[PDB]
RNA sequence: GCGAGGCGCAGGCAGCCGUCGAACCGGGGAUUCCCGAAUGGGACCUCCCGCGGCUUAUGCCGCACUCCGGGGUUUAUCCCCGGAGGGGGAACGCGGGGAAUUGAAACAUCUUAGUACCCGCAGGAAAAGAAAGCAAAAGCGAUGCCGUGAGUAGGGGCGACCGAAAACGGCAGAGGGCAAACUGAACCCCGGGCCGACGAGGUUCGGGGGAUGUGGGGUUGUAGGGCCCCCGUAUGAGACC
RNA sequence: GGGGGACCCUGAGUACCGUCGGUUGGAUAUCCGGCGGGAAGCUGGGAGGCAUCGGCUCCCAACCCUAAAUACGUCCCGAG
């Protein structure tokens, strides 16, 4: 099928006609808002494998954020010389949770499901998040996704529950190494990352 | 083993059947019917199961 | 005054009980502040209530009259 | 305090109303176990809440 | 405001009654909620008189207290008297 | 400000020529609806003329399909609108791209296309 | 339901309610002012000021913001239909941000400490959960919790201090679904009708989705599955509604 | 319901490498994040506490759900 075509094309983007794509797709969309709700997805291949599907209740939002790390505010007491850090310091989250959590403060009564890198600039980082809606009848009719109508499923983006709040909290590692992440990063004392 | 579905409630308050031996979610009767039989028909002679380690232990809970 | 005897009527008969009784309540509590000498200080809890009593089943037949259209 | 809004003239007005002497029918139902209230107030001496 | 639930009572003062002897004026204590046409209103239709005046004012205690002069054609001594006040 | 997929300018009559082959093949002969079909057609090597449209976002879509038919030497033409394809098609939604696979009554008609497309760029 | 008294804390005056069964008690209803997420628009005062429909009038309904699924037009994101989120909760939960007093007899790595506190998000529990694992004579077979392993391996101005897992013995035990290969509208939702019983189930019509793939199928390692070929079977057995 | 095949499928800015900050008992051998690179993809891939080569053993990530055994007490029963 075209699926195995999309994801050789997306393979290496410099490598094919998505280089200059891309090229002319991130001047369009510099000019766009930071979180902005699109009509189809651009990795296709990428929306089936996470589970979006071509029916009512599913949407797409393409989100953009800054790279690089962060920078701590000024203290104001007194600091011993191992906390007055500022300038390196990195996000215990990555940008594609952030990005996550931004289309989720957008869209209050939908919820997030997964996202995908869709390009970056020097500057810019853009994924592309796919959002169910909980209340759709058409999305309660589907066992493969009714799931996440159920109460106790409600801000998993914010909880940590999607893919990159999994890969976050460490949940990819099991056996050596990965002692002091399950059960939860709090229930290990808030010290297996 | 009894594979009577168990009555859950959505965030709106609709009714949602749930399996007891998988704890899948369904609103359609016949979809968990369907799911019941095709995924645990096993159980009673009707298939057998899927994975090499579940294959294993079943043989060596059965003898 | 009784719950049987207050469905025994229809609703105009209710309001224009309804509407006596408001009348003499304020009567009675004129008078209370005016008077020293009350034979009977039970008078407006008593309307009072037949009032309430009387609200309460004009509304149910009310809801009796709907529920038999519907 | 010449030119007063409705809310603050209702509530000190349910002050006003407040500050009483406990009845004397009450303190003999009680038999001289109910004397008196928390609420009651001298205007130039306990100042009101508002 | 609808009529009937807008007249609390009757004021029963000695400047009540010297109003209501001199000036052709009723007053009561009505409810705080209600205005002075839905006063003049009531007191209209339950009294079968016509009003000429209205003035209210909101007491310390929180009451409202309306004072209602009536039309020449009619007389406050005989609604007082049908009320009970004299 | 055409996609990048396209390789060719098409002339409107040749596009409706295209148009009126795929309502010929649906009503009398075979064809495929849909990028999926139309991908696993030229893979197998049955399909006898390939029609894509313009208006493709993203062009991922079909991006791919020009090469492959080079590579599997089976000609291919655009058409303006998917939706106007989808409807020649038959269906009640737009469709990307469209195989024929027995021209059926539009033999000729598939013949002049492929020999004009291969004459203009092929 | 109880069965003769009752009208709160609360021992008073006068009255009234109860045998047509009260008070009281279990269940179901009615009323339920204003502010408050506060939501049509405003608050130096929990009070004020509006616009569209119906209504004779009384009076009732609708009108916040950020979205989802739809319709219309003026295409203004303007109007209408249906549906979401907001705020609260003593402790427990999940995800991020993160000190110093103090100890080291001073103090900077360290400790205090991933602590106090801050920010965000759920529930009656939450999170985890079915091996690209643990182990090497042999093997075990999802997750979570308890005992122990153990102050051990190990970290540390190797200073003060910090510090596990596997195995073993227990409580409880349960496993399933997608993406793709293949097929190709055989499909889902909303509303109406008809059969069936009013339900399950079956069928039909209009609208919204759907060929940028709805539905069917498939979920795994000395491999599993799709497709093709060959032999057999269903007459039976079982599960669920 | 069983046998065979020579055809097809099995998740990418991902696994992983270098460097920087945090975190960890994780020590040249923990986990998380930023930056610069970045595959194989079934004739395939990963792990086995410094790195590589050979053997052997175990397994199939980069998608999702899952009751019971547990934690608490704004509340209730019972007890000291
Ligand atoms: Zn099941």
């Amino acid at each position: 099928g075209m699926y195995k075509y999309i994801r050789e094309a997306w393979k290496s983007p410099k490598k094919s006609y998505v280089g200059e794509l891309l090229k002319q797709r991130m001047i369009k969309w510099r000019r766009e808002p930071v979180v902005v709700r699109i009509e189809r997805p651009t990795r296709l291949d990428r929306a089936r494998a996470l589970g979006y599907q071509a029916k009512q209740g599913y949407v797409i939002v393409r989100v953009r954020v800054r790279k690089g790390g962060r920078k701590r505010p000024r203290w104001k007491g007194g600091r011993k010389p191992s906390k007055m850090g500022q300038v390196k310091y990195s996000p215990k989250k990555s940008l594609q949770w952030i990005a996550e959590e931004k289309a989720a403060r957008k869209f209050p009564n939908l919820e997030v499901l997964n996202s995908y890198w869709v390009g970056e600039d020097g500057m810019y980082k853009w994924f592309e998040v796919i959002m169910v809606d909980p209340h759709h009848p058409v999305i309660k009719s589907d066992p493969k996704i009714a799931w996440i109508a159920l109460k106790h499923h409600k801000g998993r983006v914010f909880r940590g529950l999607t893919s990159a709040g999994k890969k976050g909290r460490g949940l990819r590692n099991k056996g050596k190494g990965a002692e002091k992440v399950r059960p939860s990063i709090r229930a290990n004392e808030g010290k297996g990352k | 083993v009894k594979l009577k579905a168990i009555i859950v409630k959505d965030r709106d308050g609709e009714e949602f059947l749930r399996c007891p031996r998988c704890g899948m979610v369904f609103k359609r009767r016949k979809d968990y019917t369907k799911h019941v039989n095709k995924a645990h028909g096993w159980l009673f002679g009707r298939g057998k199961p899927k994975g090499k380690r579940l294959q294993k232990k079943y043989l060596k809970a059965s003898q | 005054m009784k719950p049987s005897e207050i469905r025994e009527m229809s609703i105009e008969e209710i309001d224009a009980k309804i509407r006596e009784l408001r009348l003499q309540l304020a009567k009675e509590r004129g008078l209370l502040t005016m008077g020293t000498s009350l034979e009977n200080p039970m008078v407006i809890r008593n309307l009072r209530r037949d009032i309430a009593r009387l609200l309460t089943i004009k509304k149910e037949k009310l809801r009796e009259r709907e529920k038999g259209k519907v | 305090a010449r030119n007063k809004p409705l809310a603050k003239k209702l509530r000190l007005a349910k002050a006003l109303k407040q500050n009483r002497r406990v009845p004397v029918w009450v303190i003999v139902k009680t038999n001289r176990r109910v004397l008196t209230h928390p609420k009651r107030r001298y205007w130039r001496r306990t100042k009101l809440k508002e | 405001m609808d009529p009937y639930k807008v007249i609390i009572r009757p004021v029963v003062t000695e400047k009540a009654i010297s109003l209501i002897e001199k000036e052709n004026k009723l007053t009561f204590i009505v409810d705080r909620r209600a205005t002075k046409q839905d006063i003049k209103r009531a007191v209209e239709e339950i009294f079968n008189v016509k009003v000429e005046k209205v003035n209210t004012l909101i007491t310390p205690r929180g009451e409202k207290k309306a004072y209602v002069k009536l039309k020449p054609e009619y007389s406050a001594s005989e609604v007082a008297a049908r009320l009970g006040l004299f | 400000a055409k996609p990048s997929y396209v390789k060719f300018e098409v002339p409107k009559e040749l596009a409706e020529k295209a148009l009126q082959a795929v309502e010929i093949a649906r009503d009398t002969g075979k064809i495929r609806k849909g990028t999926n079909e139309t991908t696993k057609a030229v893979e197998r090597g049955q399909a006898k003329l390939v029609i894509i449209a313009e208006d493709v976002d993203p062009e991922e879509i079909v991006a791919h399909l020009p090469p492959l038919c080079e590579e599997k030497e089976i000609p291919y033409i655009y058409v303006p609108s998917k939706k106007e394809l989808g409807a020649a098609a038959g269906i009640e939604v737009a469709a990307a791209s469209v195989a024929i696979i027995e021209p059926g009554k539009a033999r000729d008609l598939v013949e002049e296309i492929a020999m004009k497309v291969k004459e203009l760029m092929k």
